[PDB]
């Protein structure tokens, strides 16, 4: 019912529900490939049980939106293809675990800055509906 | 998709007199005769432009055009050689060298600002602390050869005793910011 | 078949100098060649003080000064932690917008000029000389006023100014108006630009169009509504947001963007608070010459402030703003000394200007002058 | 391109790829800019190996890939109307030093 | 008149309702025609050198009501203007002949031409 | 024939001596030159033979002779 | 901050910011697969390689540090990947994830001289056409080295001999006691 | 003899037709035009001439005379030819030629030669393609000016101008062939180059468009021409469907109706219309162009020579 | 006598000072202010001066802007093919000296490097009222040519 | 040429601005 | 019907042209034998 | 017949605009420099923001460090995910304000 996404070039999706199930299905099964001691791991699994999950029970896109407060379903389709890249491509020159040296410096500078000045604020939250 | 989004931007027009609407501004020119109007409107009103050499387009006394070294009321060039605006010069235009003068009282023997290397950002009257060096509103002064572009230390800068009664016009009235 | 395309028309765009590798007349690829206008500015300010660097970035961008200023400005105070008054991020605000508005009367009538309505350009080259008025009467010079510094802003406005703005900004609708009822409703426009130059979202953040190229694809992305830098979460203004993507939805945006800028102009003006006009930080503002000259201790300050200057603590930023072109961010890496260290500006018409290879494919050899047009390319910044 | 340079032999083997393409560029070298005439192809030839064995003492092999990548960079700029001319037919004791400056 | 040969014509449509508002020293007499209409071309000099006018015969007391800058004609600024290093203008003699033309100090048009050489030779 | 060129081509060479070059003479061992000199007359010999001669085989010839044997097998002879 | 975590540890290699900008300091092997990282990935969307800024620390032992910018319209957020590559390394390109990166890397490599793995076209983008020499490192002086260009009886052409000017009046502002 | 009566003024109307384009279309755009140079401009087009003919050339080259030097002559003897035919009041035709219309059209056929060839003898294969467009163009938008004159000629009875323009002694044919006169206009702006109609002549593509050697008398030549074109183009917009001499016959006693006053007063509003149509309106891009002159303005053009034949037919109004 | 030649070369001089038709190579923001320049307010269309767009039919040459060291053979190069009475103003302090960018690598020391300059519009952002004095300085040197006195020597 | 031509049609105009008009 | 004001619609010049052209094969066709009287 | 519903009957024209001339001086402007209660109080270390910062933390992780941390994040609970900047479209003619700002 969908009439368009604002958005050029994102063409809304009519069986936008169906094709975010088949995307979600396939990144849980894609990721089991990762170690599960892995933040990536536990990042993707968690998300997208969430979002797997919200598809399943809600029926229109619009619920889908309302509850998973992502945007919209076809950005949301974009993200789980995007995602499923990202796994297949993971799989390979896979950069999973720490070498032994792994010296990473953490640096923190607190210096607050003015407030008028460009940051970015966080926007809208999903109450936006 | 592009298809299918023709069909539907030419279903939503497809309500007699609406097509009749629609056919009649293609028909006959509706909206490039509301250009044409407009065009017409615009022949006949007053011209805003300026005749030049006679009038000129308003300024104010913040402008910044030629730089002229200022001078205190009972002469004596106000220009001690502090260096500042050579120092605050973005374009590095101005070069300054200093001498005591046999009066005792430091002064620039070469005080000469290169107009051509010169951004004409104002930096120099202010960063100048006695408002020696100030941007007089002249900026008519368009010169055959660059080498009269290049302003002589300290002669030509001292031209500002013409633009004084303007310049001094400026920053009494500019003073207050 | 490859074809040397320059300057169409001279000084419009100054030193734009494609090499299209057309067919026939649809054009294959557009090979744009950068450097023409590549004064040293990414060197230049490694060498001069974070004041002198100032003036570069009116001089970055030609058509629309003060953001740029605007833009170094919120990147010297984003290390300084500089708090600047509400006067000065109001004024700089009603500037930045009369820039945007200074920006769009240009990028519109002077692209409206290569299309080829002759009339739109003069018209809102008046409008512009009206604009000039106040930025020249405001610091000093029409088009490089280094007003917007780093602390603030350089002096306060005039005695007479906003009254001006306001009877400017009365007389504003109706030139839009004109400037719109001359070039949206023509056959000959939309022909001339409906479907040229379509960006799909994706593309638009490939390339990292960032501006007014970002929101004709429809991606709600203004750094004004994401990163408020100024009054701008207190100023109440809409960003249009084209639909379609072509070079009719981007000039109906920048012909939008230019009465959302009057709202924010006159919004700013009904709204500037009796402030003071510099941050009272007087070691990273210069104190006023009344001050300086009175007492000793801001003479010094004076002194080491227009000649040694603020040495900013070291750190590294990318403030950016949404300059009129897009988002115009400067890079500024601050060794603690006084004068920064690779100060590299982010200017969109760089990354839009990349866009021209891709917009400009399959359009005709008429066209590629179109998408020119509505990048907004100014040179400087590339 | 990647830098293949593990060692100085992939270096070396990609320096002879350059020159070969250099050399069997040099026609339209001398066509573009009309050299056919003023200077022969053994000279070019002459030229181009006196530039890669003037730069043939590098130890390492990530320079000798940028020495590549910048003749490479000559050389397109000068087969295509790039560059101009006259360059290209430019780029083909103690006493009088002291009777001239102090340096 | 008698000038149907330049923009001098658009100058002297001018004047048709304007006021004149003093005369500096050269003779360029100063008009203000407001009221009327047309904001900017209020103000103007009709430079009394029908020929070889140019820009920047304006003097300097005048060159500020003339450019809307003041309010102050330049018969109120010559009150002003400093007696002791007062100097009277000069036109831009830009291109018309050396010696009214500027020179540098090393030009080797300027007599006069100063050696720069810091050491002094022996 | 093509021998009697490539005798010549190498013996005009500006970075060889005339006198030591031979039917027999070698790019390394009897000519004493550098593995660019070697590809430099390689370049000479496809140049003045108008062969088209790939870098893979190019690489292979370190003595006039083989040269001769290069040079003649080319079905593509100038 | 959630893209930390979730990133391989490796990727972020050398260092880690938490203000002004957040920056994840990586090594350049595992630099366009960190630009992988970052994009195309749900809940870290940039997708926008807003800037790719050369920094020349001569005093470094890896001089140049290609410091990439990375805005994230989704999320409304900015990550800034540096790495470090001195003038003879060549650096992982990520012009085939942004196609922006095309001529800001081909500017990287014409003012510092980092030059971009598979990087296509990467030619001199804004010095001159037969300019020698690296302009935005810290050891090319301002004036440059042959940069004057003058015309001259060699008609229609205006040469580049080497330069000379008003000397540049550097000026040595910098105070004691910071 | 009497032609010097025709070219002579001619060669003033269009040097002040620069001045008159450049003043009206600048009065559009709020700004007085030339202005400096003669009382009100006057000087103007004399200034611009003197420039051009004391501009030394920028080579001689005066061997290829034969090619390129008399195709700009060409041209301009064509444009200047078309007005013998065209009556300025009753009996002031240089020429009535009882076919005089047809002559106007093969007029313009050849000036498609002299566009064509001035575009040839510039060896210069963008300029050549462009002449090459613009000579496509002047000669697609010429089957549809054809029509409308079949149009505007079914409604006389013969092609003799003069009588064109005595069978509106009625009513002139703008007031009911309107929709035509719009259509024979939008055609004579897209027939001579100047016009909403003009990218061959985008202000750079123009120059760059018609000749290499330009030696300022082929600039002004092919400027004079268009001019003259258009001054001529808008000498049939005023014999055909404006009443070429004729006033609208209220016969005022204000009013002594002198015939020439009239006909000049409306080539006047036609050149007046030129300008200010080329001032408001942006380019058609010349894809967009040559697919208004087939699919717009001759299916348009058509359908009126079978309306205007029709109910002239019906009703025998012929 | 000699004063028909006065009027002559008072001639030539009126007609090369009333149309003089600059080529504006207007590279960067003083091509904005020369844009203003030739704008509603300041008009060059007024004084005759018509910006052409291409450098085969043009009096002058405006060049503003950075004269970048890219761009130097491409102002040569125009400068080249335009007709002998051509004359050139250098506008801007980048177009006329080295300006902010004097000391840049990649930027000329002013157009003085490779055309003659006859007029340089002073000020870095000329006003445009500034860029159109320079016009009218350019029309004085126009006045002072007197070719017609010299080829009788 | 098959080359995509600008085809002229489109939607109506409907001026989009973003959703924070009234509260954000 | 539907499809024929989709065709008024896209195409204005060449429907507009099949209805000033057909009052002029219409006029003579119907309402010049109607001139009977 | 075009557009002026009387409001482009504000013209450009002005004719009554910049009446004081800017460099006449009928009020004499103050424009403040600093807020009173920072005039006779002048102690600066507080209002200080160049130098009145935290100090640069760099502080290293080691391998163990990171090991531990990965245990330690169990899970990705949600609130653990960063927030979407939603922004929708929405048409809109002149409804802000009456089209009066
Ligand atoms: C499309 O865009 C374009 C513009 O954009 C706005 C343009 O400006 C223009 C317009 C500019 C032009 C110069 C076009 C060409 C027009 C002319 C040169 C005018 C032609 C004028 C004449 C026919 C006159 C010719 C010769 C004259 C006046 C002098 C001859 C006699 C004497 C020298 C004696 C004079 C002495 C005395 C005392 C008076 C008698 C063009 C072409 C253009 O293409
Ligand atoms: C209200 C009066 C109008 C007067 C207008 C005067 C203007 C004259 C000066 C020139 C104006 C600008 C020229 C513009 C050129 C382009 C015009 C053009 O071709 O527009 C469209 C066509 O316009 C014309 O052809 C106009 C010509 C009008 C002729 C008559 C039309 C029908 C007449 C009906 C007669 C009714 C009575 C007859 C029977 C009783 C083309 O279609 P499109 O691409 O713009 O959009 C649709 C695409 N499918
Ligand atoms: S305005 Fe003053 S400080 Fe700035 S460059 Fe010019 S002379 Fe130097
Ligand atoms: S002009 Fe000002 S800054 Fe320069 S030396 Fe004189 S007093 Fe000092
Ligand atoms: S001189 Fe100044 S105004 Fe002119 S182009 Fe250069 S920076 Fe811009």
């Amino acid at each position: 019912v969908k009439q368009t996404t604002g958005i050029v070039g994102l063409d809304v999706v009519p069986n936008a529900r169906a094709v975010l199930i088949d995307l979600y299905s396939k990144t849980l099964k894609e990721i089991q490939a990762v170690p599960e001691d892995e933040g990536y791991r536990k990042a993707v699994e968690s998300f997208t049980r969430q979002r797997l999950n919200v598809c399943k029970e809600e029926e229109d896109w619009e619920m889908i939106e309302k509850r998973l407060g992502c945007g919209q379903v076809e950005e949301l389709i974009e993200e789980a293809r995007d995602e499923l890249t990202l796994i297949g491509k993971m799989i390979e020159w896979d950069p999973w675990g720490v070498p032994d040296d792994y010296e990473c410096e953490v640096i923190e500078n607190d210096a607050p800055i003015p407030k008028h000045v460009p940051q970015h604020r966080p926007g809208p939250l999903p109450e936006q509906f | 998709d592009d298809e299918e989004a023709e069909q539907l931007a030419k279903e939503i027009s497809k309500d007699w007199s609406t097509v009749f609407e629609r056919s009649m501004n293609t028909l006959f020119l509706t909206e490039m005769v509301r250009g044409l109007s407009l065009t017409l409107k615009y022949f006949f009103d007053p011209k805003v432009t300026i005749n030049y050499p006679f009038e000129k387009g308003p300024l104010s006394p913040r402008f910044r055009g030629e730089h002229a070294l200022r001078r205190y009321p009972t002469g004596e060039e106000r220009c001690i050689a502090c260096k500042l605006c050579e120092a605050v010069c973005p374009a590095q235009a101005i070069t300054i060298e200093a001498e005591e003068r046999e009066d005792g009282s430091r002064r620039t023997t070469r005080y000469d600002i290169d107009m051509t290397k010169c951004i004409y950002c104002g930096f120099c009257q202010e960063a100048c602390p006695v408002d020696a060096i100030v941007e007089g509103p002249n900026f008519e002064f368009a010169t055959e050869t660059h080498e009269e572009l290049l302003y002589d230390k300290e002669k030509l800068l001292e031209n500002g005793d013409r633009w004084e009664t303007e310049i001094a016009e400026n920053l009494r009235s500019e003073s207050l910011y | 078949f490859t074809l040397n395309f320059g300057p169409q028309h001279p000084a419009a765009h100054g030193v734009l100098r494609l090499v299209l590798e057309m067919n026939g007349e649809v054009v294959e690829r557009a090979e744009p060649h950068i450097g023409l206008l590549h004064r040293g500015t990414e060197k230049l300010i490694e060498y001069k003080t974070y004041l002198q660097a100032l003036p570069y970035f009116d001089r970055s961008d030609y058509v629309s000064m003060m953001a740029q200023e605007h833009a170094y400005s919120l990147a010297v105070e984003k290390l300084l932690n500089c708090e600047v008054p509400l006067r000065a991020q109001y004024i700089r605000v009603l500037f930045c917008e009369i820039t945007r508005i200074l920006n769009h009367l240009l990028a519109l009538t002077t692209h409206a000029m290569d299309v080829g309505a002759l009339t739109p350009f003069l018209w809102a080259f008046e409008e512009r000389e009206k604009l000039l008025e106040f930025y020249e009467r405001v610091s000093g010079a029409r088009m490089h006023a280094s007003f917007i510094r780093p602390g603030g802003v350089a002096q306060d406005l005039p005695l007479g100014l906003c009254r001006d703005i306001d009877s400017f900004t009365q007389q504003f609708a109706s030139r839009i108006d004109e400037l719109e009822e001359m070039l949206t409703g023509n056959r000959i426009w939309k022909q001339r630009l409906v479907d040229i130059g379509t960006v799909t979202a994706q593309q638009a953040k490939d390339w990292g169009f960032s501006g007014v190229m970002l929101r004709g694809p429809g991606v709600c992305w203004d750094l004004r509504r994401a990163a408020p830098y100024d009054v701008y979460d207190q100023l109440d203004f809409d960003v249009p947001v084209g639909t379609r993507g072509d070079c009719y939805d981007r000039y109906c945006i920048r012909i939008e963007e230019m009465r959302q800028s009057l709202r924010i102009i006159v919004q700013c003006l009904n709204q500037m608070p009796s402030g003071m006009i510099k941050a009272d930080d007087r070691k990273l503002c210069p104190p006023s010459r009344c001050r300086m000259k009175l007492s000793m201790e801001s003479s010094i300050h004076h002194f080491e402030l227009y000649t040694e200057g603020f040495s900013v603590p070291a750190s590294s930023t990318y403030t950016a703003v949404e300059a009129p072109k897009g988002e115009f961010g400067v890079f500024l890496v601050s060794n603690g000394s006084n004068r920064p260290y690779r100060c590299k500006i982010r200017a969109p018409g760089f990354a839009h200007l990349q866009g021209l290879d891709f917009m400009s494919k399959h359009h005709m050899l008429a066209d590629v002058v179109t998408i020119i047009g509505t990048q907004d390319i100014v040179f400087g910044e590339v | 391109v990647p830098p293949n340079s593990a060692n100085l032999t992939e270096a070396r083997r990609r320096v002879f790829d350059f020159f070969r393409a250099a050399c069997r560029s040099i026609p339209t070298i001398m066509d573009i800019y009309n050299l056919q005439d003023v200077v022969a192809p053994s000279q070019l030839r002459y030229a181009i190996s006196a530039q890669i064995r003037n730069n043939a003492h590098i130890t390492d092999p990530k320079v000798i890939d940028l020495l590549i990548f910048k003749g490479m960079e000559e050389l397109t700029d000068i087969v295509d109307h790039a560059k101009q001319r006259h360059h290209i037919i430019g780029q083909y004791d103690f006493l009088k030093n002291f009777y001239t400056s102090n340096y | 008149r008698c000038l149907p040969d330049g923009n001098l014509l658009q100058t002297k449509i001018h004047n048709i309702g304007a006021t004149l508002v003093g005369v500096d020293k050269f003779g360029n007499k100063y008009y203000q025609k407001l009221g009327d209409t047309q904001y900017g071309r209020h103000r103007w000099v009709e430079y009394a050198s029908k020929d070889r006018y140019n820009a920047s015969q304006v003097p300097a007391e005048w060159h500020g009501w003339l450019h809307f800058i003041t309010d102050h004609t330049g018969d109120e600024l010559l009150s002003l203007k400093p007696k002791r290093y007062g100097l009277e203008h000069k036109e831009n003699f830009s291109g018309e002949g050396d010696a009214y033309i500027y020179h540098s100090k090393g030009h080797t048009l300027n007599p006069g031409q100063k050696n720069w050489t810091r050491y002094q030779s022996w | 024939a093509v021998v009697d060129r490539v005798l010549d081509v190498v013996k005009s060479f500006p970075k060889v001596d005339p006198s030591k070059v031979t039917p027999e003479v070698h790019f390394q061992n009897d000519l004493g030159l550098d593995s660019l000199d070697t590809v430099e007359i390689v370049m000479a010999i496809e140049e003045e033979f108008k062969l088209e001669i790939p870098d893979k085989e190019a690489d292979k010839i370190d003595s006039c002779s083989l040269a001769i044997e290069y040079v003649y097998n080319h079905p593509m002879s100038s | 901050k959630y893209s930390w975590e979730t990133l391989p540890k490796k990727w972020v290699k050398k260092m880690e910011r938490s203000e002004h900008g957040n920056r994840f300091d990586t090594n350049t092997d595992y630099l366009f697969q960190l630009l992988c990282f970052l994009k195309l990935h749900t809940y870290t969307r940039v997708q926008v390689l807003i800037d790719i800024c050369g920094v020349d620390y001569p005093s470094r032992k890896r001089r140049f540090e290609v410091v990439y910018n990375l805005l994230s319209t989704r999320y409304n957020s900015r990550i800034r990947v540096q790495t470090s590559a001195d003038e003879v390394t060549r650096i992982s390109s990520v012009v085939s994830l942004f196609p922006s990166a095309g001529w800001w890397e081909r500017e990287v490599w014409d003012m510092f001289g980092v030059s971009f793995i598979n990087h296509p076209d990467l030619r001199r983008i804004l010095t001159d056409y037969g300019f020698e020499g690296h302009p935005l490192r810290k050891d090319f002086p301002l004036s440059g080295y042959v940069q004057v260009r003058y015309d001259d009886p060699e008609k229609r052409v205006v040469s580049e001999p080497i330069e000379m000017t008003q000397e540049f009046r550097y000026f040595d502002f910098a105070s004691p006691w910071e | 003899a009497e032609i010097l009566g025709i070219i002579l003024p001619l060669l003033l109307g269009v040097a002040f037709l620069v001045l008159a384009e450049r003043k009206v279309m600048a009065f559009v755009q709020r700004r007085k035009g030339p202005d400096v140079v003669g009382s009100f401009g006057l000087l103007q087009p004399l200034a611009d001439g003197l420039k051009l003919i004391l501009k030394e050339p920028i080579s001689p080259s005066s061997a290829n005379f034969f090619l390129f030097r008399m195709a700009p002559v060409a041209t301009f003897m064509l444009s200047l030819v078309a007005w013998a035919v065209v009556p300025f009041d009753y009996g002031m035709v240089l020429s009535d030629l009882n076919i005089g219309l047809l002559y106007l059209f093969a007029i313009s056929s050849l000036g498609v030669y002299g566009i064509i060839i001035a575009g040839w003898s510039s060896n210069s294969k963008y300029a050549f393609l462009g002449a090459l467009r613009s000579a496509a163009q002047m000669v697609s938008y010429e089957v549809s000016i054809g029509l409308i004159l079949i149009t505007v000629l079914i409604c006389v009875g013969s092609c003799n101008l003069s009588e064109i323009v005595m069978a509106q002694k009625q009513i002139w044919f703008g007031i009911p062939l309107f929709p035509v006169l719009v259509m024979f206009f939008i055609s004579c702006l897209a027939e001579t180059n100047r016009a909403p109609f003009d990218l061959p002549e985008a202000e750079a593509e123009l120059v760059a468009g018609y000749n290499v050697e330009y030696s300022s008398m082929g600039f002004a030549l092919f400027f004079l021409g268009e001019y003259a074109n258009m001054i001529l183009m808008s000498g049939l917009c005023t014999l055909f469907f404006l009443g070429g001499w004729l006033p609208i016959l209220d016969l005022p006693i204000f009013k002594k109706i002198p015939g020439s006053i009239w006909f000049s007063i409306k080539v006047l509003f036609f050149l007046f219309l030129y300008i200010w149509v080329r001032a408001a309106f942006p380019r058609y891009r010349y894809d967009q162009l040559m697919g208004l002159g087939w699919k717009v303005f001759l299916p348009l053009s058509l359908a009126w020579v079978v309306s205007v034949s029709g109910l002239l037919v019906t009703f025998q109004w012929l | 006598a000699e004063f028909v030649i006065s009027k002559v070369d008072d001639l030539m001089n009126w007609a090369r000072t009333g149309s003089i038709w600059p080529m504006t190579f207007g590279l960067a923001c003083c091509a904005v202010e020369m844009m203003h320049t030739g704008a509603a307010r300041y008009d060059l269309d007024r004084f005759g001066i018509i910006f052409r767009p291409s450098p085969r039919q043009s009096d002058c040459m405006i060049v503003a802007g950075t004269l970048t060291n890219k761009m130097a053979p491409a102002l040569r190069k125009v400068y080249d093919q335009m007709p002998e009475p051509r004359w050139v103003i250098s506008m801007g302090s980048c177009a006329n000296g080295g300006g902010y960018y004097h000391y840049s690598y990649s930027v000329v020391r002013g157009c003085d490097r490779i055309v003659p300059v006859d007029i340089y519009v002073p000020g870095c952002p000329p006003t445009a009222e500034a860029l159109l004095y320079g016009l009218l300085q350019l029309q004085k040197k126009i006045n002072r040519r007197k070719d017609f006195l010299h080829w009788w020597n | 040429a098959a080359a995509a031509a600008a085809a002229a049609a489109a939607a109506a105009a409907a001026a989009a601005a973003a959703a924070a008009a009234a509260a954000a | 019907m539907e499809k024929l004001r989709m065709f008024v619609a896209q195409e204005p010049v060449v429907a507009a042209s099949c209805l000033i052209g057909g009052v002029g094969l219409f006029l003579p066709a119907v309402v010049r034998p109607i001139l009977d009287s | 017949p075009c557009a002026h519903p009387e409001y482009l009957e504000a013209v450009p024209k002005a004719t009554e605009y910049r009446l004081r001339c800017p460099a006449t001086i009928d009020e004499e402007a103050i424009v403040p420099s600093s807020d009173p209660e920072t005039v006779y109080n002048i102690v600066y270390h507080g209002r200080d923001q160049r130098r009145n910062r935290p100090p640069i933390r760099r502080y290293v992780l080691t391998k163990d460090n990171v090991v531990q941390m990965m245990n330690e994040k169990k899970s990705f609970d949600v609130s653990d995910f960063p927030k979407v900047y939603l922004t929708t479209v929405e048409e809109d003619l002149d409804t802000r304000g009456g089209g009066y700002e």
